[PDB]
Formats: structure tokens, sequence, C-alpha cells
DNA sequence: ACTTTTTCCGG
RNA sequence: AGGA
DNA sequence: AAGT
């Protein structure tokens, strides 16, 4: 993100969500969780379609 | 390596052997030019390269804000102001060693605790 | 409960330092890669392992 | 976007290969 | 899976690890160079001066192929300059004259000459050398790892007891070959490529 | 049957071959896809029998 | 804007990692074969090597990049002057389009019109067109030599959303030039006022009505689902 | 997003005409090894020339846009490492205020 | 000694497996005969240099008393090893008319690198006798000993006739084994022959499949 | 100390539908994507006319 | 050189 | 265009 | 995303 200095391999820069849902997420933690979430939904959609033909 | 061109064509120079005197020549295949080789080396491959490690280090490198700072004392002037970066040789293998550029002398030093360099 | 949240914070705190320690160790060339792996691959495996150990 | 299209882009498409052996001048939008 | 006997012998595993893991001349080489060294008996390169002196005492091309090997790389995938050169020598047979710096020597070097028009021929040789040369192991078999798996096995007293073993995991497949290898169990070997199991062991 | 202008016959023949072809299968590799004056292509007998939603 | 020649030019690096003949050829618009870069600079005007290499590699101390450019010089060596470089390019059509004077004249035009259409599509701007082609080869090599990183096709700054207005621009253009040809048609018929204003109205309507951004009721490939009915379930929707 | 906007499309010339009068060497007259490290300038992917001290130019450009003179929607990026200064008048670019 | 020791280690192992295969086919071979140690192999088929003497290895084998009861017309076998890596039409015409004269039933040719296309053209030419080509380098390890390989049993013409009667099958209706199958080669399966495959079952303990040769 | 710009408000990364989610930062990543599809099926006054 | 599948249900 |  |  542009809110990071270059060559930052730290937990925070690479998406480690230190916080609990109860405490809340930081804008960085939120956006990273968001990328992670997106991958799962694309998988769900792709898997659902593949898995069907396999059954057939 | 460092290769030269013809001084009449500007077209590139190809090697030729002077079997008679056992000496290396560079000929021009456009005209009739020939010159003795300055080096015995005609080609170098280089597989584990170290050229590109510290590329694009302009004197404006201190101005880029996207770059991080550190309080590491400089080897040449002891200035605790440096703009570090990683091996710009964009290869898989590559070590995570740093290269600090001074903000006064503008000299390049590593965080390397295995070897000593000059690049 | 409050004391368990102190314990959890300091649980992440030590695993964050464990990551920094392996980060400085890898910037200093001292880090010795795992057989059949990039020096970086070897580092990331360890970082991702500490952060997920702490999550648990 | 539409504003740039009416105010400018439209007056431009109107004259580029407009001139025919008869060319097109200024466009008016009611 | 390791030969019946040597179950917990980690050093046995390492042997077969090296015996099968593929290593190329490219994987050891730092850089290769072509120099014009017209006299074979003496060298323009001052470092080399030493190497000629010995690999002479106790006709060919003037153009030289000089490649530098990496010490640390020659270490991980255990290797000797002797065995490296011996391969290069056994590859190009008699048409290529090979010399090499000793394992002790500070810099690792391999000098090669031949037996009108030469410049290009030598570059064709360096391409065979780097790419088309095997040093160690079986082809296709890449990253090889040692694993300490747990095998439940009947003890003398009769009870099945957790008695672990060293096992090799490959990042490539070549069954026909890694089976005929000494020091393994060609009764226990397994590949996830069942297309290969079908071809080698039957339907 | 009339005064056969030959090139005109091999021309009218090839067109009949086209229609008899495109009627059974309209989706041929050799690209002219017989189309109803509406742009919309003519539905092949093949297309009618073709899988998932379609006769069989 | 204007005609919009969506001609894409590729600068290919033949031969893979660890193979001899690491030649650089570039697929030029309206040209069958992939011409070696050197023939291009020569056809462009930049006749000698080194003058060609000056445009590609800027640092005379970057031996690594230059050794990489040596096979290119070898490939191109066969052609020598500007003329014989254009003739080689004219030999590869289109089809071929036989005759020497014809093939040479072609390639003169492909460079002016089809080659690097932005910058300029004019005449005497060979200087700019060369330095750029070189900038491309430089960037090509920079990646092969593991210095620059391979371009992320999915970086957002490299994308552009075509909004309402420019969607119409593409459409209006297509129809205005369709009217422009019907305008020439009635001017022709006048062997000696009947300018169908319907084509434009009906076209824009058809488009915004179906969502089929193509010409016209004969759709595919047109691009459908561009226009659509505004959802009104809630003010949010 | 709520703050996202799209570039409408401006004119490159008032920036091109400006750049020349500010230290840009035309591409027709470039000497790759005489002026070697020169920061190369592109306006909408069209390589226009080279600038000797890009730091001074980048500061004058930023001030025209921030004042009003150069359109605020006009994108202008200076990669120090790469030694390039790419400018964008280009209609389509998604922008956000900061 | 060097890496000459290994070309031997392997030729010994390949022989042991060739010995096993012949025993398994139903021929008379001892267990001590198979178990012939390395040092003892050297001291039989090794010259004045301690190098392999393949021309000596070659051995005739006969049917066990048991085999002539199941398959009466099951004749005699001959296994001819060759000392030349590339086997040519010259060394092949030898072995071929050897079987023809010595009225053999079957013959196995164990070659190192190849059997020339000229020589291979003579393999079917001598009926009712049959010939088998076998790359030495394959035989180094016995596939039949592997975990995954169950017991295959060649059926008699009377046994196959019965399998078909008992399960009311047409030849088609049977699971098939390829003529080129590692095990079908090891057992020298001819097209139409059936194998009984006795496999272990996590379900029943022992399950018997059948495969006809294609 | 290199900061060239500041973010107006981070909640502006969100678009129309997500901006109706209460505490979306205290939610699991997709639960928000689900809501930013459901609110388009809800009822209520869509216009005063 | 060249083809074909991809879970189930108001206009 | 939309639900599971 | 695979395979004649
Ligand atoms: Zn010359
Ligand atoms: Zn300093």
């Amino acid at each position: 993100l542009p809110h990071f200095s270059k060559d930052d391999y730290s937990p925070e820069s690479k998406g480690f969500v230190e916080n609990s849902y109860l405490r809340g997420l930081t804008p960085q933690e939120f956006f990273f969780h968001a990328m992670g979430g997106r991958e799962g939904l694309i998988d769900t959609a792709v898997k659902t379609a593949e898995t069907g033909y396999i059954q057939r | 390596t460092t290769f030269r061109f013809c001084r009449d064509c500007n077209n590139m120079l190809y090697p030729r052997e002077d079997k008679e005197n056992n000496r290396l020549l560079f000929e021009c295949r456009t005209c009739s030019y020939v010159e003795e080789a300055g080096s015995p080396l005609v080609y170098r491959h280089e597989l584990i390269t170290n050229i590109g490690e510290t590329a694009g280090v302009v004197q404006d490198i201190g101005s880029d804000p996207t770059l991080p700072r550190s309080d590491r004392e400089c080897p040449k002037c002891h200035s605790r102001e440096n703009v570090f970066f990683q091996s710009q040789q964009r290869r898989k293998d590559t070590s995570m060693v740093l290269f600090f550029v001074c903000l006064s002398c503008s000299h390049i030093f590593t965080s390397d605790q295995k070897n000593k360099r000059t690049q | 409960d409050g004391p368990t949240m102190r314990e959890i914070t300091e649980t992440i705190a030590e695993a964050k330092k464990k990551v920094l320690d392996v980060t400085k160790e890898a910037q200093a060339n001292l880090l010795t890669a795992k057989h059949g792996m990039t020096l970086r691959e070897s580092f990331e495996d360890n970082v991702v392992r500490f952060l997920n150990e702490a999550r648990d | 976007s539409f504003n740039q299209f009416v105010d400018y882009t439209l007056q431009d498409i109107i004259c580029e290969d407009s001139t025919l052996i008869i060319s097109f001048g200024k466009i008016y939008v009611t | 899976y390791l030969e019946p006997g040597h179950a917990a012998d980690q050093e046995q595993a390492k042997l077969i690890r090296s015996a099968i893991e593929h290593t190329t001349l490219k994987s050891v080489t730092i850089a290769s160079e072509i120099y014009y060294d017209p006299d074979p008996r003496s060298t323009v390169i001052p470092e080399d001066e030493e190497i000629i002196q010995l690999h002479f005492s106790l006709q060919q091309s003037p153009w030289l192929l000089r490649l530098e090997l990496d010490r640390a790389a020659m270490n991980d995938k255990d290797l000797t300059m002797g065995q490296v050169g011996e391969r290069i020598k056994q590859t190009f047979k008699n048409d290529l004259f090979v010399i090499w710096s000793e394992d002790n020597d500070e810099k690792l070097i391999i000098r090669c000459r031949v037996v009108a028009e030469e410049d290009h021929m030598l570059k064709k040789i360096e391409n065979t050398m780097l790419e088309n040369i095997t040093l160690r192991g079986v082809e296709n078999i890449e990253r090889v790892v040692m694993m300490k798996y747990d095998r439940k096995v009947p003890s003398p007293t009769g009870e099945y007891v957790k008695e672990p073993e060293w096992v090799l995991e490959t990042d490539g497949v070549n069954l026909s070959e890694v089976m005929t290898v000494p020091g393994i169990d060609p009764t226990r070997i397994y590949t996830n490529s069942f297309i290969d199991i079908m071809e080698v062991l039957g339907i | 049957h009339n005064g056969a202008p030959h090139h005109a016959i091999e021309e009218a023949e090839s067109l009949l071959q086209f229609h008899v072809a495109t009627y059974m299968d309209n989706d041929i590799a050799g690209q002219p896809q017989a189309l109803q004056k509406s742009g919309r292509p003519v539905k092949s007998i093949r297309a009618r029998l073709k899988g998932k939603e379609g006769r069989i | 804007k204007g005609s919009r020649f969506i001609s894409t030019l590729q600068v290919k690096l033949y031969g893979r990692e660890g193979s001899s003949a690491r030649t650089i050829k570039a697929t030029l618009p309206y040209i069958k074969q992939d011409i070696p870069i050197v023939i291009i600079f020569r056809a462009l005007g930049i006749i000698p090597d080194g003058e060609i290499l000056e445009h590609i590699c800027y640092d005379v101390n970057d031996w690594q990049m230059l050794e990489m450019l040596k096979p290119c010089v070898e490939d191109g060596f066969v052609i020598q002057d500007r003329e014989t470089a254009l003739d080689f390019i004219g030999r590869r059509g289109t089809a071929l389009g036989i005759k020497k004077e014809k093939r040479i004249q072609y390639a003169k035009d492909i460079l002016q019109k089809e080659f690097l259409p932005h910058i300029t599509q004019l005449e005497g701007f060979e200087s700019r067109k060369a330095f750029f082609l070189g900038y491309m080869i430089n960037r090509l090599l920079l990646c092969a030599l593991d210095r620059k990183d391979q371009d992320d096709r999915d970086h957002f700054g490299k994308k552009r959303l075509d909004l309402a207005g420019p969607l119409l621009a593409q459409l209006f253009k297509t129809l205005f030039k369709k009217l422009t040809k019907d305008i020439f048609r009635y001017m022709q018929r006048t062997v000696e006022l009947a300018i169908n204003a319907k084509t434009i109205t009906s076209g824009l309507k058809y488009a915004l009505a179906t969502g089929n951004w193509g010409e016209q009721k004969k759709a595919m490939s047109s691009r459908a689902g561009v226009s659509q009915v505004l959802n009104r379930y809630t003010y949010s929707s | 997003s709520l703050m996202s906007c799209i570039s409408v499309g401006t004119d490159p010339m008032p920036i091109i005409t400006f750049l020349s009068e500010w230290g840009m060497e035309p591409l027709e007259d470039y000497v790759p090894h005489q002026s070697p490290d020169a920061t190369r300038v592109f306006v909408n992917g069209v390589w226009h020339g080279v600038h000797r001290n890009p730091a001074r130019l980048m500061e004058t450009l930023r001030t025209l846009r921030r004042k009003g003179d150069i359109n605020p929607e006009v994108s202008m990026i200076r990669d120090i490492r790469e030694k390039e200064l790419k400018i964008f008048t280009d209609a389509g670019r998604v922008y956000r205020p900061l | 000694d060097q890496e000459n020791e290994r070309n031997i280690s392997r030729l010994w192992r390949a022989f042991r497996t060739v010995k096993e295969m012949v025993k398994d086919r139903g021929y008379f071979i001892t267990q001590e005969e198979v178990e012939l140690p390395l040092e003892d192999f050297k001291a039989k088929y090794c010259d004045s240099m301690g190098r392999p003497q393949r021309k000596m290895m070659s051995f005739q084998a006969n049917p066990t008393e048991e085999s002539i009861s199941k398959f009466p017309d099951m004749g005699s076998l001959w296994v001819e090893f060759c000392d030349e890596p590339s086997v040519g039409v010259k060394t092949m015409k030898t072995f071929v008319i050897h079987i023809q004269e010595k009225n053999f039933q079957t013959g196995i040719f164990v070659y190192q690198n190849n059997i020339t296309p000229s020589a291979m053209k003579l393999v079917p030419s001598i009926p009712p006798a049959t010939i088998e080509t076998f790359n030495e380098a394959a035989l180094v390890v016995n596939i039949t000993h592997h975990e995954l390989v169950p017991k295959h049993i060649r059926l008699s013409s009377d046994e196959k006739r019965e399998l078909l009667k008992r399960y009311r099958l047409k030849e088609s209706q049977l699971p098939r084994i390829q003529r080129a199958d590692p095990v079908a080669l090891y057992l020298g399966l001819k097209r139409g022959e059936v194998v009984k495959i006795i496999r272990k079952s996590e379900t029943s303990g022992r399950y018997a499949s059948y495969r006809i040769c294609m | 100390t290199t900061f060239t710009h500041c973010e107006i408000h981070p909640s502006m990364i969100l678009g129309v539908a997500a901006s109706i989610i209460p505490f979306p930062d205290h939610n699991q990543s997709p639960r928000n994507t689900y809501q930013s599809a459901m609110g388009k099926q809800a009822m209520g006054v869509f216009l005063t006319n």
C-alpha cells in the first residue's frame, strides 16, 4: 500500500491481521482481509462449476 | 568485456587471429579496418551476476519518499542518514541484503555480515 | 477477560519480534537456506510459521 | 463525461474526414 | 524408501539423496569466458600460471574456454573438481583438452582447448557444457528431501511399535531408473504419477 | 436444362451444396454461417439436438 | 481519436534461456514476417551499428546488454543501406505486391502510417520513431537480464474505464462516417436536401436501447450489456 | 468508491509547449552518451525528450497543477530510480483526492 | 575396480531376475540357483580381467514335473545373453536357428543397448517356436516383487474354458491385460491367455480378478 | 518523515452499498460482500415522486 | 492445425 | 437482469 | 482450461 515504505517484509505490510473482530480492524488490515476474502469467493464460484462437471 | 567499433565504418568489430605472430585482431566486415585486441578476453558469460544490485542510484535517490531511512553510521563520514534498498537484481535466488546510500557523501554500503564489497 | 487480553497481546508481541529477528538475520546474510529452497523462500516459510503459531 | 462529449468531443468527430468533394462547420445542440 | 537394513541411518539417506538428485554443470558455474591464449604451455592469465605448471609435469586450439565454479555450490551438492572435470573429459572424449584448479586452490577454474574458423565452435561447446551436461543423479529428479516418517512395525515381542525411517521425497519422476538404484527398496518405491506406475509395474 | 453457361452451373451447384449443408449443420469451420435476414443465424438440425437444453 | 488504428507492435526476443541465436525480431503491422531490429533502424535511416546500439543501450559500460545485442547486428549484417533495408520489408506483404520500385515504396509508407502510429503518423520523424523502438528493445532486454520486473498486466494505473461520453464517441463516429458515405452516395447520384438524419437518431437509439454497442440490428460481435435499465428497488440500489 | 472520479480528457500541448520552455531537449537532438543519465520525458506514452535536472522541472510542474494552470486531473509521476518522468492527460484514468 | 564393479552388480541382479522369471514361468530352477551370490557369479562368468562373460551366462531350462501336468505341450526354453551392446543380424541368425534345430518351444534374448531393426525382422519367422526380446537394463529389478504387484496366474485352455462357463461369459466380457503389460511379458502371455489375479482385499481379505490377454 | 500525502478518511475506500454496513471492520471479509448485494433487494422509498 | 465442457431454479 |  |  502507499502507506508503507519500500522493502517492508514486516507482519503488518504483508497482511497479518493482529486484531480480533471484537476490537475491530485497521484500514490496512481491512483491505488485506478484503483481498483474502475475494480469493475465497472466486474459488467458491470456480469450484462450484468444476465440481459439477466432475459429478456429471 | 568492453567491445569496440571500426574508426571508419563505426560498424562492429569481429575477432581474427594473426597465426604468423600469435596475436588477436579485430576486423571490420564492412571495410578493410583491423586493430590489435586490448584484452585477451573476447567473451564472458556470467551466470551468478552481481551487476544490477545497485542500479539507478542517481544523486536524487535521497529525494524519493517511498524509500525508507535508518540511523546506521556511515563508513566514510559517519552520517547517520541513509536511504536503504534491496538487491535490484530481480531474480528468485537473491539475498535480502540491504544497500544504504549516504545523504552527504553518497557512498553505498551493505548490512552484509558474510562478505565485503566495493559496488 | 482483561488479563487474558494482556497475555494475548504479549503473545503476538513476542512472535512479532521472532519475525524481526529472522528479518535482520536474513538482511545480514547469516540466514542459511533450507535444502531445495530460495534464501527468501526459507525466510518467508519461517515468518508465516511464527505468525500462524501466534494466531493459534 | 457526457458534458465533455457534448461540449467538445462532438464538435471534433464532426470535422476530421468531414470535407467531401462540402464540409461541416459548427454543431448546435438544442 | 530406503534398503531394508539402513532404516535410521541418516548418512545412508544422504548417499542415495546425492545418488539420485540431478546436478548440472550450469548449477556449479559462476561464469564462463573465452580468451585468446595462443601458446598452450604458458598463460596470459596470471592466476592460472600455477595450474599449468602442475597439470604438465607429475598441437591444440589457441582459443581458451575458462569457467569458474562456485565453492559454496560445489559444497551443498557435494562435489570435487576432479569428478567435475572427469565428467567434462568423459563427455567430449579426446577432442577437448581439460585442465583444472585443485579443490584446495583459492579460486575454482577449468581450462579447455580443442584438437581455420574456431570462435563460434567454442561457444557451441559452452552451450553443450552448461545445459547438456549431467554431473550427479538421475534426470527429471529435481529437489530431493529427507523425511523422518513413522512406520508402525511388529516388534520381536509381537506388538506393533512406532519405529521411524528415513525416506526420500522427489520433485520429479523417472521410475524405470530410480528403481534400479543401489541402496533403495524397489519393493516399496511409490510415485503419485500412476500413469508411470501403470507403464513400469503393470495394470 | 437451359443454355448451360457452365461457370454459372458450378456456381449454382456450390450454393445448393451450401444450403443442404447449413440446414443440417450451420456451425461449420469454413466460416460463412448462413444467417436469417435479421443477422441472427439459421438454427441447424444439429444445433437442435446439441447438448444441455436441446432434445437429447 | 480519428480512425483509431488499433495496431499493436510486438518486439520479440527469439531463443530461450541457454540457447544460442538470441535474436530480436519485431512483428510490424501489414508485414507477414518478424523483421530483425537492425533492418528496421537501417530502413528508418540509422545505417551503421553503434549508431543503432547508441539508440538501444545508453551506458557504454553495460557490456552485459551489449553482448546480448551482438547476434542482432549479425542477423542485420546482410542488409547494409536504407534502400536495401526497405526492399527486404517490401518483399514481405500483405501478399508481396510484385515489382522492385513498388515493394520499396510500400515499405516507406508502413513506417509513416502503421508503424508506431502515436508520436507521429506524419513524415520526417524517423529520429523519434527510432529512439522509441530502441527504448522498447532496452526495456525488453532490461527484463531478460533480470533488472526490471515483468509488467503486471493487472495493475490498475495501467487500466482506463470508458464512461458514458466516450462510449458515445465510438458510436457517434461510426454512424457519422456511415452518414458521410451516404452523403457521398447522393452527391454521386447528382449528375446535375436528401441527407437522411434518421441513420444517426435510430443508431444512437438502437444502441442505448438494446445495449448492443454495435452496427446495427445485425449484432455479434457488437458488445452487449453496455446500456441497461436503472435499478430502482431502493435509493441505494 | 465514494471519492473515485474518472479523467475526462485534457490537451497535451499546453504541457508540451511548457516542458520545452523548461529544460526539455528534443528527441531529434539526443546524444545518448554525451548526456547519459538524462531523465527521459513521456506525455501519453509519446517520448518527447530529455531533461537535465528533473528535480527542478518536477517541482515547477507540481506547482502549476496545485495552483490551477495545469489541469488538476492531469497525472504526473517521476520515477527517480528508473530515470523517467511520465505525464498523463489521458481520458479514462481513475483518480482519488488526497 | 573403479565403476566397473557396478556394471557387474547390475548384470548379476538382471540374471537373478531372469532366473526368477524362468522359475515363475513354470521351469525347473532351484532357490539356491536364483540366490547365487555376487562373488560366486564373478567366479563363473568372468575372464582374466574380472569382466563379464555374457556368452557363458546363456542357459537352457526345462519344465517342472508340475508344469507338464497343467500344460502338457509346454516345451523347452533357451535364454541367450549377448556380450555385444548392439546385437546384429549376424549374432541373431545364430540363436534363431539354434532353437529351430534343437526343436525348442520358446527363446529369450537378453540384449544390453539394442537389437538392430534387421535382426528384429527374424523374431516371428520361425513358428511354432516363439522368441522374446528383453532389455537387460529392465531386468535389473524384478517388478513382480513390488508391493503393488499381485500374483498373476496363467490359466490352461481347460481352466479358461471353465472360467467362461462358470461366469457365463463371452471372451469380450472379461477385464483385459495388455500383451505389452510388464507382468504379461514376465509371464509370456500370448493373445487369448487369461491371468487369475489374486489380490488382498480391505473388504474380504482375498479377491480374485481375471484378465484376458489382448 | 517522508509523508507526501494524507488520506482524507479511510472509510472512503468503500463504494455506495458497503457504506451502509454498520462496523464492517468488525465483520468477516465476505459477510460485507454479501450485504453489498442484498441491500439491492431491500424495500423502501426509492424516490419521493 | 483445431475443438468443446463448465451446479440447480422474471422478461 | 436475479435467488440457493 | 484442457486435449483430438
Ligand atoms: Zn569499417
Ligand atoms: Zn557518508
